[PDB]
């Protein structure tokens, strides 16, 4: 959702991201950049995600021939998966409405009363 | 749109009479308004609005934080039930239940030709007479759920 | 004026209530509805500090530091256990009915609510009912409208009214069903407008112009201009 | 007569305890890869030798700090707008240590001499119509009417019409009309004023078309399109 | 019952009948006499430091010194605009009693308002009434054009060169809207919250004027001493309270009403020798002596004067002595489900503990209600009833929320416990996360 928790939380300051959004109201990002020759790979990003967007995964074979292809972007990235949380959905979580989910249409949320209601 | 009718506009007149500011008058005039059309309509904060001198943010507030100013239409009867302690120990919800089965609806909506809007309420002052209805204008006491289908045949 | 929080003394001005007064020297104590343009009004109840009769009072009562004068020779404590249970108590009943949002919200990282939920030390939730959802209004090409966000402050009502003498913002509903927003869908029509993405503590009327482009406050180069 | 704005702030050489004054927070992320897509070295940090700012966070930004250029707010536990209360000596007063900025002039000891030249009242002459200024708070202004977020804020061009001279040019409200100015002849809707005076048309100054420069000039052959 | 004027000043003028008295029937029965004796033969202050020293404290459910309210109207002579307020809001579930004094007696109420005005100099007076009493309404309009008609309303009443306009300003609905402060405002069109106090409505109330804010039955009780004087009010009873207040009992009893008794009158001599006890099959298990904002009392309270002093001391209030019978059929958690529903929903949403903690309540009382309850439950309601003390919110609407909920679980707690059952849970599995298992 484009949150940049994950690059202030980067000690090394090697992710970068801007928020972009849907007509329909949702979040995302409009780039997603990471220089791997600068990550130490400690996972503090997965740790700072509030979606699980961001996820370290059990791959070691990263070798590069030029430094300037060690910067992945979001199409070297995205993933078609949920990898090693196969259910969590943060927008089912949010209070803000996107496409498919209005107001009250979260969980342990109730449907939205007006105040030109003639309930007491 | 909506515009005031020359008896309503002349009652709020006579309203803001009655006080050292015409904000003071926005209550009886939504009331004026809501006695002659049934509710208060969405142009009728604007007009109240302009004649008193006072924003439509603030007629619509008064509006809406009064339950008994309603702001959504209703049917031709308003009844309003009592829900409070004293009533809860004599049994309204017998009462309630009565209502339901009569006309087919919630409390907060209204039937499919417009005749009753069933509301739940506050205490209506009544508490030795228990269980209290208040149906527009009238109120019933000693309310039995065989009473109900008598007391909302005379409601035309 | 001389007053006594948590045992130091301090000298204040007597003209002044307790929350500038504390804020003035220093001291932290959580607020929402005070703001220094525009005054005490004790809404959120959540500026409660400990006040005692004399120097030899152990019992006191809770009393709104925003609403209490900074008078001569005024006994109050900040730290005591019931007023931190207390302030705790009105940030977990704000938290209540709060959307899980902060991560798609414009005033993360900006937001005064966060810094009193933070500085209360709430942060476990006991809460296991239904939250109360609004719908949003259309503000205009400048003020985004979230009124899910809203802790029912006043500050709003209060700066667009009392303060910049508009119209066209107000509040509606009772109980816990207050609404803040226009009357209907349009521009806000004030010319001062803008500073309500600053006056709400939360992120409900946010920048439209920066949620176009928007990257957290942290991220920000800023300069002083003019 | 420009000697104040020497003290208007400190130059280049004010220090904090030695170091300077950060432009961007502590906590500011992404410095290794913000601008990785065009280059992975990443490139020099910008040097600011105008000023005592730095274009880094290696500097001070201490509510503390004596000094009355303040980039931003925070406070450590108040990230809020809030932290302003933290950088004031009281809450809702004045800076901690001044607020920035010197007054050029002071109260001069004597005054000026009474304005003799009272004009006379407005003719409303025929054939001619005097420009009343119309200012708009998105629009007058030149570089905020260029940016796009005004464009749907900006009111649409007008020319506003006293309902006697409107009746006099047999014109109602949204027909369009034209006039020629310095041979421009330009043609905008008809939006009738009630509060405007007769023999006057009402501009909107600052606009696309039309300057500033016509507030309190005159028009010509001003009639219906 | 046997109604004498030296011993029920304000009922024994009602009819068989209960139909209401008006202006020829009333003045028969030795009506405007208090007012006339106050406006012809006593100045205003006179009038106040009469009613200060008669102990007429207030009947709106508080109980502070009428008197001393009337004299704390400044002595300034640039505020000659001022106004007395009648709150005929009556919105309290299980108060009748100003509905009874003003269906039936308006031009008692009418006589109450206009010496109070004249004590007070009050050029302006307002019944401000709930939008329910139709018929109180009705009659207090005709009583107001029958006195009008007759020269005790108006300008120069009783040729005394008073002037004295009285309005009734019909209410749209709210509980809230009895408080004085949100009740000026109210009056003042707007939306009915509270206003902090000091300043106090005395010194500025309605539209920033002197103001004083009574009840129905406290202006009642005024013309009574008026006309009788001081003496025979200090002598109607040997209580610290003086006068005789309208305390009743209802609620599945067998004789549910409302009667005019001195103050010290047991609340068993209002439940057995007025009452007539409990219905047939029904045994007595609480009650609630002034009204829905009081705190419940057990059976062996039932032996306790109703004064203000003997019931603060056993952990409740008298508030408007118009007790409430709660028997063993019916649950207590149900009952203080209702009374939290009503409470929450007649929150003005001002400040945040109530608005947003008696929500909280009614849905841990809904869960208690089903069975659905949790541990920490009733712990989380305690803190409530803590934390919606007086002082803690904004007005004393929640303290009367919480009342009932704290004295409901100090006696009766076995049935609150009854209703846990599941064990606590707030959150739900996240597939790939492990959970902190705190102890
Ligand atoms: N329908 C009804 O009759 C209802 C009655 N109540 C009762 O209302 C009471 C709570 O009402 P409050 O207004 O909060 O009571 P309160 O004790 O704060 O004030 C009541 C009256 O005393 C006056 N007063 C009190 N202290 C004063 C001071 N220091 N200086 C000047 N005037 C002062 C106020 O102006 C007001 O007229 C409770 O006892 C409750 O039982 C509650 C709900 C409904
Ligand atoms: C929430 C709340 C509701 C109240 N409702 C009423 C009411 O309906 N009628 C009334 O006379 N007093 C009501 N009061 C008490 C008033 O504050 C005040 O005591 C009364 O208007 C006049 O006081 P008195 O008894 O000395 O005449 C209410 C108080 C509170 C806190
Ligand atoms: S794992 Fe890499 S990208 Fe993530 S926080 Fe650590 S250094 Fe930064
Ligand atoms: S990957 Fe996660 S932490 Fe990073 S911006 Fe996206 S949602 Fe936020
Ligand atoms: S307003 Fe504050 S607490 Fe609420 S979602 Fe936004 S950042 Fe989070
Ligand atoms: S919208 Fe914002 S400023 Fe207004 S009451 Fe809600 S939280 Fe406060
Ligand atoms: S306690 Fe607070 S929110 Fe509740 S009615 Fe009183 S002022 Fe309003
Ligand atoms: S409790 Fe129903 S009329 Fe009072
Ligand atoms: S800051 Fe004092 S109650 Fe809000």
């Amino acid at each position: 959702v484009a949150c940049n928790l994950c690059a202030v939380a980067c000690p090394v300051g090697c992710i970068s991201l801007q928020k972009a959004e849907t007509k329909d109201g949702r979040w995302y990002p409009e780039f997603f950049r990471i220089n791997f020759s600068r990550c130490i790979f400690c996972g503090l990003c997965e740790e700072a995600c509030p979606t699980t967007a961001i996820q370290l995964t059990p791959d070691f074979e990263m070798g590069e021939y030029k430094r300037q292809d060690l910067v992945y972007e979001k199409e070297d990235l995205l993933i078609s998966g949920p990898g090693k949380y196969p259910e969590y959905n943060f927008y089912r979580m949010a209070g803000m409405a996107i496409d498919g989910k209005d107001k009250g249409e979260a969980e342990n949320e109730a449907k939205p009363i007006d105040v030109k209601s003639l309930l007491p | 749109a909506f515009e005031l009718s020359a008896a309503e506009r002349e009652a709020i007149e006579h309203e803001m009479h009655h006080y050292e500011d015409p904000r003071a008058a926005s209550i009886e005039a939504l009331k004026i308004v809501q006695k002659q059309r049934g509710w208060v309509p969405d142009g009728a904060i604007h007009a109240i609005a302009d004649v008193l001198g006072i924003p439509a943010s603030d007629v619509e507030g008064v509006a809406t934080f009064y339950s008994q100013i309603f702001r959504q239409p209703v049917g031709r009867h308003v009844i309003r039930y009592c829900d409070s302690v004293v009533c809860h120990i004599n049994g309204y919800q017998g009462i309630q239940a009565a209502l339901e089965k009569k006309l087919n609806i919630k409390p907060g909506q209204t039937t499919f030709d417009g005749r009753f809007t069933l509301l739940p309420t506050c205490c209506l002052g009544n508490c030795d007479k228990g269980p209290n209805m208040m149906i527009d204008e009238d109120t019933h006491a000693h309310l039995t759920p065989e009473a109900i289908p008598e007391l909302l045949e005379r409601y035309k | 004026a001389t007053i006594h929080v948590d045992g130091k003394e301090y000298e204040v001005n007597g003209a002044d209530n307790l929350l500038e007064a504390c804020l003035s020297l220093g001291l932290d104590i959580p607020y929402f509805c005070w703001h220094p343009a525009l005054g005490s009004v004790g809404a959120c109840r959540q500026c409660a500090v400990k006040q005692y009769q004399n120097a030899e009072d152990t019992r006191g009562r809770l009393v709104m530091s925003c609403m209490t004068p900074a008078s001569d020779g005024t006994f109050i404590s900040i730290d005591d256990e019931e007023a931190k249970q207390f302030r705790e108590s009105v940030v977990e009943w704000l938290m209540t009915n709060h959307p899980h949002d902060c991560p798609v919200c414009e005033e993360g990282g900006n937001c005064h609510l966060q810094d009193m939920t933070v500085m209360t030390g709430h942060s476990f939730r006991r809460y296991r009912f239904t939250k109360r959802t609004h719908r949003n209004q259309d503000l205009g090409p400048f003020i985004s409208h979230e009124m899910n966000r809203c802790i029912a402050c006043y500050r709003c009502v209060r700066y667009y009214k009392d303060y910049a003498d508009g119209t066209d913002l107000g509040v509606y509903g009772a109980h816990d069903n207050v609404y803040f927003g226009r009357p209907e869908d349009g521009t806000l029509e004030s010319e001062f407008s803008g500073n309500l993405v600053e006056i709400c503590p939360t992120g409900v009327f946010t920048d439209k112009t920066h949620s176009e482009r928007y990257n957290r406050k942290w991220d920000m180069q800023f300069a002083p201009s003019i | 007569e420009l000697a104040g704005i020497k003290d208007a702030a400190p130059d280049a050489t004010f220090r904090i305890r030695g170091q300077k004054l950060a432009r961007e927070p502590h906590r500011y992320s992404g410095r290794t890869a913000m601008r990785a897509n065009i280059s992975v070295h990443e490139p020099r940090q910008p040097q600011d030798i105008d000023t005592m700012f730095t274009f880094s966070m290696e500097g001070n930004n201490q509510p503390t700090a004596h000094r009355s250029q303040v980039p931003f707010a925070w406070a450590p536990g108040w990230n809020s707008p809030q932290a302003w209360n933290k950088f004031q000596d009281e809450v809702g007063g004045k800076l901690r240590f001044g607020d920035p900025g010197v007054r050029l002039f002071e109260t001069s000891e004597n005054g000026l001499d009474y304005f003799t030249s009272v004009p006379a009242r407005f003719q409303p002459q025929d054939g001619k119509w005097r420009i009343a200024p119309y200012y708009h708070l998105f629009g007058s202004d030149e570089l905020s009417q260029r940016a796009p977020v005004f464009q749907s804020r900006m009111p649409q061009p007008y020319i506003k019409l006293n309902p006697a001279d409107a009746a006099k040019l047999g014109v109602n409200a949204g027909t369009r009309v034209s006039f020629s100015y310095d041979g421009n002849t330009v043609t905008l809707p008809v939006e009738i004023a009630e509060g405007l005076t007769a023999g006057q048309v009402g501009l909107p100054m600052g606009m696309s078309g039309i300057a500033p420069v016509l507030a309190g000039a005159h028009l010509e052959d001003l009639k219906e399109a | 019952i046997i109604r004498t004027p030296e011993t029920h000043p304000l009922t024994w003028r009602l009819r068989d009948d209960k139909q209401p008295v008006w202006l020829d029937e009333y003045r028969s029965k030795n009506g405007y006499e208090g007012a006339r004796k106050a406006l012809t033969g006593l100045s205003p202050d006179e009038i106040v430091n009469q009613v200060k020293d008669a102990g007429l404290k207030g009947r709106g459910g508080a109980g502070f010194s009428t008197g001393l309210k009337w004299s704390l109207m400044p002595k300034d002579e640039s505020m000659n605009i001022r106004y007395l307020l009648c709150n005929a809001d009556e919105m309290e579930p299980g108060t009748y009693k100003d509905r009874l004094l003003m269906e039936q007696l308006p031009h008692l109420l009418v006589e109450g308002m206009l010496i109070s005005a004249f004590a007070l100099k009050a050029y302006r007076g307002y019944i401000f009434l709930r939008g329910e009493y139709i018929e109180a309404a009705v009659n207090l309009r005709r009583a107001i054009a029958e006195a009008t008609e007759a020269g005790l309303l108006g300008k120069n009443i009783m040729g005394t060169g008073f002037d004295f306009e009285l309005f009734v300003h019909t209410g749209a609905g709210r509980y809230i809207c009895g408080e004085e402060t949100a009740l000026i405002n109210s009056l003042e069109g707007r939306r009915a919250n509270p206003r902090s106090k000091p300043p106090f409505p005395a010194t500025s109330g309605a539209w920033g004027k002197p103001t004083c804010v009574n009840n129905v039955e406290t202006l009642c009780n005024v013309p009574a001493i008026l006309a009788n004087g001081v003496e025979w009010y200090q002598n109607i009873s040997k209580s610290k309270d003086a006068g005789t207040k309208l305390m009743g009992f209802s609620g599945r009893v067998k004789n549910p009403g409302l009667w005019e008794l001195p103050f010290g009158t047991t609340a068993r001599e209002i439940l057995e020798d007025y009452a007539g006890g409990m219905r047939d099959g029904l045994k007595f298990k609480a009650w609630q002596p002034g009204g829905a904002g009081t705190d419940f009392l057990t059976e062996a309270h039932l032996d306790l004067p109703m004064e203000f002093e003997s019931i603060g001391k056993a952990g409740s209030r008298l508030g408007t002595a118009l007790a409430m019978a709660v028997d063993h059929e019916i649950n207590m958690v149900s009952l203080v489900r209702n009374l939290e529903e009503f409470f929450a929903r007649e929150s003005c949403g001002w400040c945040t503990p109530c608005r947003d903690g008696l929500p909280w309540s009614v849905k841990i009382l809904r869960a208690l209600e089903r069975g659905e309850g949790q541990p920490g439950d009733i712990e989380t309601l305690e803190q409530l009833c803590r934390f919606l003390g007086p002082g803690k919110t904004f007005c004393a609407h929640a303290p009367g929320a919480v009342e009932p909920l704290q004295s409901a679980i100090k006696y009766f707690r076995e049935e609150f416990e009854a209703g846990i059952k599941q064990p606590f849970s707030n959150t739900h599995l996240i597939n790939g996360i492990q959970p902190n298992l705190l102890k």
